[PDB]
């Protein structure tokens, strides 16, 4: 890919999300780096709005797959990073089980020499008093694995998984991804085999934000073929 | 052009321009400014590799374990990134060999995830927990073995 050359090194990186959940508005902010080399990311978000409404956990999936590792062995199958620097849209519904539904429309793309990630998030069908919206979920992440199947029929990635959420008292909350990417481009771009992309996470707080936040450290590496 | 003498010092420094940093400090720039995210000169010389700046910074008493918010110190920067020479300069002005990033991750652990030998080396020789473990339970051994670094498992062992 030429597009992989541009994550050598560190990339600075925006994010901005419009959200509306079962209609209560809001917007967050990131910013931060990330390094494509060691799958790394670096990383802090507000809350422009007020309080969250949704815990922050559920975002975390929302909130640039172009900077997981892809290791040697692996780089014919990193279509993210080949669709860059036109970027890609990203799709995706994500279903909680007991609870309602998250749709996400995001681009990603270089702005400037600046990866940015814009997004629009419709949820609907939740309970006013289930986990999510009654605050619930512990703040918190694991280890999970996000299945990468070629989607020839739009020249992109259709994508299952599955992420687990503990709640406060011992309780797992599971949220079954769907994802579709498609280029912006109509350039060349690489469709990949089958394989798991594995992750570390730790979700912390600043000392001196006063508003709503989260600051997240994050590594990703695709660790192999089905 | 006087002001924000640190943020100034902060580009030079990620920029690798040691005329500015020069400047900068014989001037007066604050030696341990730090941004919103308590990233620091030190931070960001270790991290792009710029040894010159990291000696200069650490001459005017650069806070040597200083911490962004993602727990990182610029021990880990340079040890991830491969910077050797900054790592044994980091290490001979006390930098704290066993710091923990947000993810429980110690250098050692990065320096073996990594695949840079020499650094791991270093790092025992200064006092590195081999057993060490991350807030998944992995080891700098289990990460050099997860990445395919033999000789980075082998050395790990013997100790």
């Amino acid at each position: 890919s030429k597009g992989e050359e541009l994550f050598t090194g560190v990339v600075p990186i925006l994010v901005e999300l419009d959200g509306d959940v079962n209609g209560h508005k809001f917007s967050v902010s990131g910013e931060g780096e990330g390094d494509a080399t060691y799958g790394k990311l670096t990383l802090k978000f507000i809350c422009t709005t007020g309080k969250l409404p949704v815990p922050w956990p559920t975002l975390v999936t929302t909130l640039v797959q172009c900077f997981s590792r892809y290791p040697d062995h692996m780089k014919q199958h990193d279509f993210f990073k080949s669709a860059m620097p036109e970027g890609y849209v990203q799709e995706r519904t994500i279903f909680f089980k007991d609870d309602g539904n998250y749709k996400t429309r995001a681009e990603v793309k270089f702005e400037g020499d600046t990866l940015v990630n814009r997004i629009e998030l419709k949820g609907i069908d939740f309970k006013e008093d289930g986990n999510i919206l009654g605050h619930k979920l512990e703040y918190n992440y694991n280890s999970h694995n996000v299945y990468i199947m070629a989607d020839k029929q739009k020249n992109g990635i259709k994508v299952n998984f599955k992420i687990r959420h503990n709640i406060e008292d011992g309780s797992v909350q599971l949220a079954d991804h769907y994802q579709q990417n498609t280029p912006i481009g109509d350039g060349p771009v690489l469709l990949p085999d089958n394989h798991y992309l594995s992750t570390q996470s730790a979700l912390s707080k600043d000392p001196n934000e006063k508003r709503d936040h989260m600051v997240l450290l994050e590594f990703v590496t695709a660790a192999g073929i089905t | 052009p006087g002001s924000d003498l640190g943020k100034k010092l902060l580009e030079a420094a990620r920029a690798g321009q040691d005329d500015e940093v020069r400047i900068l400090m014989a001037n007066g720039a604050d030696v341990n400014a730090a941004d919103d995210v308590g990233v620091t000169p030190l931070h960001l010389a270790a991290q792009r590799g710029h040894l010159e700046i990291v000696e200069v910074l650490l001459k005017y008493g650069a806070d040597v374990n200083a911490a962004d918010l993602w727990g990182q110190t610029p021990l880990h920067l340079a040890a991830t990134a491969g910077h050797l020479e900054i790592v044994e300069v980091l290490l001979k002005n006390g930098a704290d060999v066993n710091a923990r990033d947000n993810i429980g991750h110690t250098p050692l652990h990065l320096a073996a995830w990594a695949g840079h030998l020499e650094i791991v080396e270093v790092l025992l020789k200064y006092g590195a927990d081999v057993n060490a473990q991350d807030k998944f339970g992995k080891t700098p051994f289990d990460l050099a073995i997860d990445n395919g670094n033999e000789d980075i498992a082998e050395v790990l062992q013997k100790a």
